[PDB]
RNA sequence: AUGUUGAUAU
RNA sequence: CAAGCUUGAGUCUCGUAGAGGGGGGUAGAAUUCCAGGUGUAGCGGUGAAAUGCGUAGAGAUCUGGAGGAAUACCGGUGGCGAAGGCGGCCCCCUGGACGAAGACUGACGCUCAGGUGCGAAAGCGUGGGGAGCAAACAGGAUUAGAUACCCUGGUAGUCCACGCCGUAAACGAUGUCGACUUGGAGGUUGUGCCGGCGUGGCUUCCGGAGCUAACGCGUUAAGUCGACCGCCUGGGGA
């Protein structure tokens, strides 16, 4: 299993779904012999520029240790979810439990 | 470049600070560069030539410091 | 030309 | 490249020892594993010409080791090409 | 698979076949078959109303499901089949309740693939949803014009529609023509392109191949006598007229759309 | 000049650390040359990748005018 | 690849002399040592010594006279690409006898002088002058 | 901005 | 011919840097076009003009939309690749290089006519795409003329898929492999010992002996040698 750092940022109107989305996405990971190494609801931040005619969004980090197939499934979930205005899935070399500079 | 003219600032000073900001960001140079297309071979040749100038300066610059002219 | 010079 | 595990499995199968990595049989077996693995890659990636230069190095290297093994020991060669399933 | 025939005879020299080995070699599913006898392009007055139609191979009609209204219930693709009645291939699908139907075969669909229709269906090729539920930017085919009517747009081999925008009750579509067209967002569409995109690469190769398809010869107007066509007449090859139809309408540029009823739904003409 | 990343002994520059990354961009948003900051070549490459990742996530701006 | 160790020894000497090196060290071999003897006995090099078992290293100590190197020239003659063998009557006189040709005869490696005396021809390894 | 040419031999 | 050996060559382990390659996705800046608002007589262009665009409302300015192509800064006589070449960011598949510790095989190597593969740009075929640019072409200039340079436009093409072509000042105008032979200053990428002191790889500039017709080359040789290949034999004709 490979380690992925997953940032996604959410439409600030759908800020109240973010708890639900997190537990849904972690269930997809942990229901495939996956793990959640980090999980940081950064909350609503000011965007550096407008995305999708928005000036803020609700960020969520989560480092993960999944198989490839569920992370591909996770990407398609981010793709077909108008809540999630942007996402970035990066490979990391190792698991990352240390807390981010945001917190 | 984006100058806020601060309170209790002469315009002439603020204009000079705008010129500074533009010359720092290198806006005019960027525009003049992009006015016409430079072939990659042309781009590479000038990059090479600039490096050689700076090098052949640096070595020969030290030579001038040592030797007396009179 | 000039049907064949320098002046 | 071949995984640490899959490498080690071939070393055990073809080596006289678990540490016998050098032997012609092990070398040829490892090349055969990776050549066979890459067939799937090049089926998809027909214009991956840079990677294929690596494949054709493996193919070449393997040919040289088999031509070595054959003249060194014809029996060991005959056993190897049978197991790996090579024409020659 | 596009395959050039070998020139063993002059009629074969230029033939290019599109050979799909996936297609069922057997007979079609008989409960979804109907007779469709031929017209000759003749209407109920017995008069030729469309020229150049006649003969060709006898054909059974396959009842294709353009509506795709059996929503909720999954179906598996049994087999692709050749349909004589259209350029696309069709797929016999088996619903989990044991109903069979034909559908237009999308690009990439194969035996064993799962499809489903409805609001709740997944966004994957073969699945049919209301276009309100489909993402903007999606490529779709078999698009309804009125809700419930059945798919009418992008049905031919290799065709599709882009959902370019969604504005309240309407989606905007980019049609194959290049036309930009509003349609109600309750109109269903199936995801993906229509399959058999090689269809256009076929080369019939000889006259007889057109005759097999029930196309009779076109006689040029300029080949005729003045009594027969505006272009008729001349001692030798003469013309000296603006090109027109057999009925005298100009036939190189003159527009013939006249439908103020539907003008509202055209965002941009194909141009 | 001098390189802060060699000094600290950092492994990755990290796109999330905006406070750091802001020191290596101009007022315009542009990545500063290593010749100016005195960063080591190895870290300059990591820093560029970090800034570009941050710009994508809209943690940094691409330019001063959005 | 390395395909003439003798030419390599001659070259190590030639180069080492030009570079005013005191000694030059190559990988050893029987034939190299045999040549080193002839160069020692004829007084071109000063001394040599082999050292090691698995990988022996020959080590020639070079001579210089009045500043200058003693080996004026040293040319491979027979080489892998073209083997030169001479009969006793046709043995080469290097520098009109002031230099040597090292000859591998059936009775071992020796000078062309020694080969003439022994009545043998053989493979002409090198000239030295 | 543009802005041509100078017979043969010696 | 037989048996060895480990130093050439190769295998394994751990790690490192990289625009190496193939596939897919995505981001922001800008151009153009489309629609609309504000606004009014110019805009654009040049050496100077004119063609062109503009009161049917351009240019400018703001909002929204579409689409293609390329990735500013970072960026470096930096890196990677056999060469051609490779530059946003992300993931997937994948090739090579290097280093440190050993262990392993035991000359398995070098070169390579013919052969095979890869091979910029232009070009060709089939199907897509087409913002910007632009052979052809048109008009405007300039001029003795101007089938040009300059200007306004503009088609192939440049982009994608697959196939073909097989050439370039495809250059370091320098074949590959190996050994050896004073130095200096850098760059880049490992590593060991404790900012210093070593030790590997690749690379830029200078320069010593030597070499060279000279220019220059100079441990990345055009020096000193070996192996194999390619090629030259006056200019033209070709
Ligand atoms: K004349
Ligand atoms: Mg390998
Ligand atoms: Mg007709
Ligand atoms: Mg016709
Ligand atoms: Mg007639
Ligand atoms: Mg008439
Ligand atoms: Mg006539
Ligand atoms: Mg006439
Ligand atoms: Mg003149
Ligand atoms: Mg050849
Ligand atoms: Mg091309
Ligand atoms: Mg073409
Ligand atoms: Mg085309
Ligand atoms: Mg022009
Ligand atoms: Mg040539
Ligand atoms: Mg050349
Ligand atoms: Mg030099």
């Amino acid at each position: 299993m490979r380690h992925y750092e997953i940032v996604f940022m959410v439409h600030p109107d759908q800020s109240e779904q973010v708890p639900g989305m997190i537990e849904r996405y972690t269930a997809a990971i942990t229901g495939a012999e996956g793990k959640i190494h980090r999980l940081e609801d950064w909350g609503r931040r000011q965007l550096a520029y407008p995305i999708n005619k928005l000036h803020k969004a609700h960020y969520v980090l989560m480092n993960v240790e999944a198989p490839q197939e569920v992370i591909d499934e996770l990407e398609t979930t981010f793709r077909f979810n108008d809540a999630v205005i942007r996402s970035m899935v990066m490979r990391t070399k190792h698991a990352v439990t240390e807390a981010s500079p945001m917190v | 470049p984006v100058i806020k003219v601060r309170e209790n600032e002469p315009f002439d000073v603020a204009l000079r600070r705008f010129k500074r900001s533009c010359e720092k960001a290198g806006v005019l140079a960027e525009v003049r560069r992009r006015e016409f297309y430079e072939k990659p071979t042309t781009e590479r040749k000038r990059a090479k030539a600039s490096a050689v100038k700076r090098h052949a300066k640096k070595l020969a610059r030290e030579n001038a410091r040592r030797t007396r002219l009179y | 030309x000039x049907a064949x010079x320098a002046g | 490249s071949l995984s640490t595990e899959a490498t080690a499995k071939i070393v055990s199968e073809f080596g006289r020892d678990a540490n016998d990595t050098g032997s012609t049989e092990v070398q040829v077996a490892l090349l055969t594993a990776q050549i066979n693995h890459l067939q799937g890659h090049f089926a998809e990636h027909k214009k991956d010409h840079h990677s294929r230069r690596g494949l054709l190095r493996m193919v070449s290297q393997r040919r040289k080791l088999l031509d070595y093994l054959k003249r060194k020991d014809v029996a060991r060669y005959t056993q190897l090409i049978e197991r790996l399933g090579l024409r020659r | 698979a596009v395959v050039k025939c070998k020139p063993t005879s002059p009629g074969r020299r230029h033939v290019v076949k599109v050979v799909n080995p996936e297609l069922h070699k057997g007979k079609p599913f008989a409960p979804l078959l109907e007779k469709n006898s031929k017209s000759g392009g003749r209407n109920n007055n017995g008069r030729i109303t469309t020229r150049h139609i006649g003969g060709g191979h006898k054909q059974a009609y396959r009842i294709v499901d353009f509506k795709r209204n059996k929503d909720g219930i999954p179906a598996v693709v049994e087999r692709l089949e050749y349909d004589p009645n259209r350029s696309a291939n069709i797929a016999l699908v088996l619903y989990k309740d044991g109903e069979r139907r034909y559908i237009l075969a999308p690009k990439g669909l194969k035996a064993g693939d799962q499809i489903q229709s409805g609001v709740d269906a997944a966004i994957k090729p073969g699945n049919t949803l209301p276009m309100r539920n489909i993402p903007v930017g999606s490529t779709v085919h078999n698009v309804e014009m009125k809700p419930g009517k059945g798919g009418q747009l992008a049905r031919s081999a290799g065709t599709y529609v882009q959902i370019v925008a969604r504005d309240g009750a309407y989606v905007t579509l980019r049609l194959r023509s290049g036309e930009m067209r509003k349609v109600e967002a309750d109109c269903r569409a199936t995801l993906g392109e229509v399959g058999n995109a090689e269809h256009m690469l076929r080369v019939l190769g000889k006259a007889g191949a057109a005759r097999w398809r029930g196309v009779r010869p076109t006689v040029r107007g300029t080949a005729m006598n003045p009594v027969d066509h505006p272009h008729g007449g001349g001692e030798g090859r003469n013309f000296g007229k603006h090109p027109v139809t057999p009925w005298g309408v100009q036939t190189k540029g003159k527009k013939t759309r006249s439908n103020k009823r539907t003008d509202k739904f055209i965002v941009r003409r194909r141009s | 000049k001098f390189c802060r990343f060699t000094a600290e002994g950092v492994q990755e520059i990290d796109y999330k650390d905006i406070a750091t990354l802001k020191n290596y961009i101009t007022e315009s948003g542009k990545i500063v040359p290593s010749r100016i900051t005195g960063t080591r070549a190895k870290y300059q490459r990591q820093l560029a990748r970090a800034i570009k990742r941050a710009r994508y996530l809209s943690l940094l701006p691409y330019t001063d005018r959005h | 690849s390395m395909q003439d160790p003798i030419a390599d020894m001659l070259t190590r000497i030639r180069n080492g002399q030009a570079a005013n090196k005191a000694a030059v060290t190559m990988p050893s071999s029987k034939l190299k040592v045999a040549i080193a003897n002839v160069l020692k006995e004829e007084g071109f090099i000063e001394d040599f010594k082999v050292e090691g078992d698995t990988k022996p290293e020959l080590e020639l100590t070079l001579k210089y006279f009045q500043g200058k190197a003693v080996v004026e020239s040293i040319q491979r003659v027979s080489r892998p690409g073209l083997r030169i063998y001479k009969r006793k009557d046709e043995l080469p006189k290097v520098m009109a006898g002031l230099g040597i040709a090292v000859v591998s005869t059936s009775k071992g490696v020796m000078t062309d002088r020694a080969a003439r005396q022994a009545g043998l021809g053989g493979e002409i390894i090198c000239y030295v002058a």
